RNA sequence: UUGAGCCUGGUCACCGGGGUCGUUAACCUUCUGGCAA
RNA sequence: GAAUACAUUAGCAUGGAAUAAUAAAAUAGGACGUGUGGUUCUAUUUUGUUGGUUUCUAGGACCGCCGUAAUGAUUAAUAG
RNA sequence: CUAUGCCGACUAGGGAUCGGGCAAUGUUUCUCGACUUGCUCGGCACCUUACGAGAAAUCAAAGUCUUUGGGUUCC
């Protein structure tokens, strides 16, 4: 949020879930935040390039988190085959 | 309601101050539109009541109040009985509840009214302890 | 037997928002109910819409991009005035900046605010925040 | 289907009389096809019908129920003792 | 010649009525069966529409009463038609009067019927002027921005003849009503309904 | 889950479903043309139809009207369209 | 959910988003009335022929071809029956029960079936009257409910 | 009776409002003034 | 300077037609109309001021037709 | 008595079970039936879990309620 001179005043910003898009509170512990890198040919994947998603508490205890990592890698293009929109 | 003789009392109904003589064959009849807006019924200007207490062929006026209902009980003669429905307003709760009063009125003989019959009526001073408005205009269910 | 559809569409719909599924179907449909996905899809709180057309009173998917607490109805519709729409957004707004309340105005169904700024009241629809 | 049925559809399009006096008549004109005698109708009276449309080549039947049940399925208010039915019509109850 | 001209319209436009009886006219003059299903032919009138391309429609406006001919002949008359017309498709739509709703002011006791209101003389539209391919599916999508989009899934069957007839079929809907339409086909995988 | 194309269901779903859960309803029924195994006429036949259907010319029954599906005995081929 | 009853069955019939007869079904839409009109001439029951050319004849749903329900069709042609299919079928179902009862007069859950009967046909016979179908003085009788199924 | 294309004078590129043009019929209609096919 | 608002419960009036209610023309017993023929009345007028009939005339109302037109019945609710 | 009003909509996983229907170039039986498997509708229920509720015991309703409003009786 901004006052009247237009300076962002909070805390801080919480991260929204990549999945459900929802707000990850600051005792969240279930949620978890994974990494994977960028490979090129032949392996050798190049350090200090990597894409994160953000899967709150809520998703992971319902069991959701592995087919929401499956539409995230899908969407970005790091997997292939595996998840399906139409069923 | 049935039409029965005029003379049907043990006086002579006859229109005040209307007058027959032997130059001119009989006499006239004499009628007056009631105002705003609303017509004369042609069976009034032509017909053979005599109904002292009609806004029409009369002398009673019609001031006030216009309001409309629906006929209830038509069980007495010349006289009828209305019923208004509308919704109270019950500020504590914010919602409505049905109201109902009785209205009596007089009808003329020009108009036939049975159980439903939306009548408007008009105030045409007090008649007999309870009658101040007459019949105006009919809607009727089966036309 | 059902009372009103625009209930069964806004409730359908705060239970998916609940449950974080992304779509969320809706049976039957009607043009209150269209209005109303209109009023909170420009205001940002719904995605894109289809409404599947049957031989019959129709179906909606609607797509949920999440951003929703909770969206109900207010029943029975209370006329709301142009006084009672500051008491209304103290009841059921969570502040004075968040949330709307869709009134069917003289003028059509929208928020409470455009409604304000038409200077015209009507009957309290519901609300979505 | 059942005979109240057959006597159903005959109803609407087919020539029927009513009566003891009435199918008398008609089996003595020969025009009669089908008599139909209530349950509860006078022993003397079924053996004369009997004959009658046995001289005509008429069909018989001696349905079971009372004459007020066959009176109801016949459409009246009244007892009907013997149906005298000249053409069935659209229905197939010969 | 030979009358035959006037008699087939209403009204006089400067040329297309006039080439549209002339056409009909020399069509009608074959013999048998094309004689006798084009002698209760009657047109009133044309209207030329644009597409994307190149491409000039002619929609006409035939008389709602006798259609019943038409079932059953524009189905092989369309492609004469279409070659006759000096390459520009042709559209069979039938001409159908509203009335407008009864505001509070304009009190009419004529009653609006259901099969002359708006949106049912659209929907008449929309299944005439695609006339073969019957209607199957029909969806109604709103983006974010609030444009509505239609989109009407036709028929499998005889997706022939009219797979390059519908784009103009879109345009003449987008000329007479404003829906932003969109025809699709489906594809029917295997066997079975 | 958590991202259905309702829009587009699969065709297998749609099949395994009742006919009225689907995204539009619709009849699973189908009316054949049948020709008598003796005979040259034709004949339309409902699947589900309740009442035996009698042919005009030399045949037997039809069909026999079960609980759901016509039961089909002479020999006839059936067309469905 | 039922009216009279626990259940909440929901079986029904799909009707096709095609309003138009099949291709080969050349109905032409005027031997159909006639067949129609030949099937009340008997007197058949509406829902009864109309399962008829469903089945038998291969007609489908009778609207689509003729542009008319089967009702309006006998109706437009003057086979109008004094009452309606429903307010008839449920007027015998209720005669049966009280003649059954007038007999075994130790049939509480057969008399219970009648109350719910009755209900049912005064319910419809309201809407009926209501609606105008009927004339306005159509009391329904106990006594004579044998006049009224016929 | 809904969609689209308009302009317009107006304060915060928006908004409120006024309407035909026509698609789709343009203020349904009653009476009047001049014009009268 | 000695303001302004509170007013609407109920009543009068202007504007809007979203929401929710009764009817529109089904035995067409319907907009039908410088309308194919007629009835019946009033004189709002002139025929000499008053009274009376005719009816050119201005008008209310009514009797068999006359096709002006696309002539009229919402889908048929995973309601009944 | 289910110490739990009625109607309508939504809400998770499994396996049994009654009635009906659909499909099986599956088994079996002197034209159909018995068995098995899959799908669906309507019931009686059971196990796990608790997104959710409660004061808790517990509850697929006693959930969708301080984010409080689908309709309606009794108390
Ligand atoms: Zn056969």
């Amino acid at each position: 949020m901004e006052n009247e001179a237009g300076q962002l005043v909070d805390l801080y910003v919480p991260r929204k879930c990549s999945a459900t898009n929802r707000i990850i509170q600051a005792k969240d512990h279930a949620s978890v935040q994974i990494n994977v890198c960028a490979v090129d040919a032949e392996g050798r994947q190049i350090p200090g390039e990597k894409t994160t998603y953000a899967i709150s508490g809520f998703v992971r205890s319902k069991g959701e988190s592995d087919d929401c990592i499956n539409r995230l890698t899908t969407q970005d293009g790091l997997l292939e085959g595996v998840w399906s929109y139409q069923r | 309601a049935t039409e029965l003789v005029v003379q049907s009392e043990r006086a002579f109904q006859k229109q005040p101050h209307i007058f027959q003589n032997a130059k001119k064959g009989a006499g006239r009849r004499w009628y007056k539109d009631v105002g705003l807006g609303f017509k004369t019924p042609a069976e009034a200007i032509y017909g053979e009541y005599v109904d002292k207490k009609c806004p029409f062929v009369g002398q009673v006026s019609i001031r006030g109040r216009i309001l409309t209902g629906t006929v209830v009980s038509t069980k007495m003669h010349r006289t009828i009985i209305i019923r208004r429905e509308y919704l109270h307003f019950i500020p504590k709760y914010n919602r409505y509840e049905k109201r109902h009063k009785n209205l009596a009125a007089h009808v003329s003989p020009a108009f036939r009214i049975n159980e439903g019959d939306v009548v408007t009526v008009g105030q045409c001073r007090p008649l007999s302890k309870t009658v101040r408005f007459n019949v105006l205009r009919v809607v009727k269910h089966t036309e | 037997v059902r009372q009103s559809v625009l209930a069964d569409c806004l409730n359908n719909i705060v239970n998916a928002e609940r449950r974080g599924r992304r779509q969320v179907l809706i049976r039957p449909s009607s043009k209150v109910i269209v209005k109303f996905l209109t009023v909170m899809q420009k205001h940002g709180y719904i995605d894109e819409f289809t409404e599947i057309d049957d031989h019959r009173s129709g179906k909606i998917v609607i797509q949920l991009n999440g951003r929703i607490n909770k969206c109900g109805v207010i029943s029975p519709r209370f006329n709301v005035k142009l006084k009672d729409i500051e008491k209304w957004v103290n009841q059921l707004l969570p502040s004075r900046q968040v949330g709307v309340i869709v009134l069917t105005t003289s003028r059509g169904i929208m928020s409470h605010n455009e409604a304000r700024a038409k200077d015209a009241g009507g009957k309290i629809l519901g609300f979505f925040y | 289907d059942t005979i109240n049925a057959k006597l159903a559809l005959t109803m609407k399009s087919g020539k029927y009389v009513l009566g003891y006096k009435s199918t008398l008549k008609t089996l003595r004109s020969g025009k009669a096809k089908l008599i139909l005698i209530a349950g509860n109708c006078p022993p003397l009276r079924k053996s004369e019908l009997e004959y009658y449309a046995m001289l005509s080549k008429a069909n018989v039947h001696h349905y079971a129920g009372t004459n007020i049940d066959l009176g109801t399925a016949c459409g009246k208010l009244f007892r009907v003792g013997v149906l005298a039915i000249t053409d069935a019509g659209d229905s197939d109850i010969l | 010649a030979l009358n035959k001209i006037v008699k087939r319209s209403s009204s006089q436009p400067t040329e297309t009525d006039l080439l549209v009886a002339q056409c009909l006219y020399d069509l009608e003059s074959s013999s048998k069966d094309m004689a006798k299903e084009l002698r209760p032919l009657q047109i009133t009138s044309a209207r030329e529409v644009e597409v994307g391309g190149g491409k000039k429609a002619i929609v006409v406006f035939v008389p709602q009463p006798l259609l019943k001919a038409f079932h059953k002949c524009q189905a092989r008359l369309t492609r004469e038609l279409e070659k006759k017309f000096a390459d520009r498709h042709v559209i069979f739509i039938a001409q159908r009067r509203i009335l407008p709703k009864p505001g509070r002011k304009s009190r009419v006791t004529q009653k609006r019927p259901r099969s002359r209101t708006l949106t049912a003389v659209h929907n008449a539209i929309l299944e005439d002027i695609v006339f073969p391919t019957e209607i199957i599916g029909k969806r109604t999508r709103q983006a974010t921005d609030g444009r509505k989009t239609i989109k009407v899934f036709l028929d499998n069957r005889d997706a022939n003849t009219v797979d390059y007839k519908l784009g103009s079929f879109s345009s003449v809907y987008h000329k007479l009503t404003g829906k932003n339409v969109t025809f699709e086909f489906p594809v029917a995988t295997g066997e079975g309904l | 889950v958590l991202a259905v194309d309702l829009l587009n269901p699969s065709h297998e779903s749609e099949m395994r479903k009742h006919k009225l859960k689907q995204l539009v309803q619709g009849p699973r029924s189908f009316f054949m043309d049948v020709k008598c195994p003796g005979c040259f006429n034709i004949t339309t036949v409902f699947s589900h139809a309740q009442t035996v259907v009698i042919c005009g010319s030399c045949a037997s029954v039809l069909c026999q009207p079960t609980g759901g599906k016509a039961r089909l005995m002479e020999g006839c081929s059936f067309r469905r369209k | 959910g039922r009216m009279h009853s626990k259940g909440k069955g929901i079986a029904s019939s799909a009707l096709p988003y095609v309003r138009s007869p099949p291709a080969w079904c050349k109905a032409d839409a005027d031997s159909v009335v006639e067949q129609i009109l030949k099937f009340s001439k008997k007197g058949m029951s509406p829902s009864q022929i109309g399962v008829t050319l469903r089945d038998s004849h291969g007609i489908p749903q009778v609207r689509f071809i003729t542009g008319q329900k089967i009702m309006r069709i006998l109706k437009a042609n003057g086979l109008a029956p004094e009452l309606p299919e429903d307010l008839y079928n449920l007027i015998k179902k209720a005669v049966s029960v009280r003649k059954h009862l007038e007999r075994n007069r130790k049939d509480k859950d057969s008399k219970f079936r009648l109350i719910l009967i009755e209900s049912r046909i005064h319910r419809l016979a309201r809407y009926y009257r209501k609606v105008g179908a009927l004339p306005p003085t159509w009391k329904y009788e106990s006594a004579t409910a044998s006049a009224l199924v016929a």
